[PDB]
């Protein structure tokens, strides 16, 4: 999961 | 907005809509090239391909099981361009690069016809 | 293999089911959440979801065109679960991350599970 | 495109  | 994003989401989904084609699972179309037939999932073809697009949002073709494309289509090529679009990959060899063209713009697919072009460009 | 790949192939399929989804095209099934009603593709449900997948390759319910979930089911977490789906995204809030993560067990979304249990775990 |  990532901070898009 | 303040979402996070799941890196693998979009290929686990293609990975998972390439088994439910291998295992012929709610598959609602035949594409018939020639001699031979495809099985696929008509929403996955408008994804990959501008022709698929404006033929299945047709409001009469869009009930259509069966679909015949022009006698001068490569079943070859359409094979390997069907695999590309439930996989991402592209099996382009010096041996179908033609046929793959040919039919990557038939179907309207220009990512494809780009690629096809750089491959041709660089044997010259 | 010698296939090439194209990297934004699987994140371009989604973003068009997406449009497809949005603009209502050649969706096959609506998901029934207490009085909230979700229109979807079978295909991309059962890509995204272990209990999709087991409910859309039973031999009865595969024909289906109505699904009603448990009414334990909150319809803002289902409609959160449904928008990660189709774009990647997860919506999660302080407010919504219980009943997101209650939904997410429901439908069997392992890694949606997985990044709740660690959000909730944080905050601890 | 890429070597996959
Ligand atoms: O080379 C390509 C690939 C492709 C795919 C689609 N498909 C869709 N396009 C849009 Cl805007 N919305 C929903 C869908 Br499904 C249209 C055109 C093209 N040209
Ligand atoms: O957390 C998750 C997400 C998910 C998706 C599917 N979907 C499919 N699985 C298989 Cl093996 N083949 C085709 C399909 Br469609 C099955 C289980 C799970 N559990
Ligand atoms: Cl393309
Ligand atoms: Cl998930």
């Amino acid at each position: 999961w990532v901070i898009p | 907005d303040s979402c996070i994003q799941f890196t693998r989401h979009a290929s686990d989904v293609l990975l998972n809509l390439n088994r439910l084609r291998s295992r012929d699972i709610l598959t609602d179309v035949v594409i018939v090239v020639s001699r031979e037939q495809f099985r696929a999932h008509k929403t996955v073809l408008m994804a990959c391909s501008g022709l698929f697009y404006s033929i299945f949002t047709d409001q009469l073709k869009c009930n259509l099981s069966v679909i015949n494309l022009d006698p001068e289509i490569n079943p070859e090529g359409f094979c390997i361009l069907l695999d590309f679009m439930y996989t991402s990959r592209l099996n382009l060899r010096e041996g179908n690069i033609m046929a793959v063209m040919a039919t990557a713009m038939y179907l309207q697919m220009e990512h494809v016809v780009d690629t096809c072009r750089k491959f041709i460009k660089a044997s010259e």
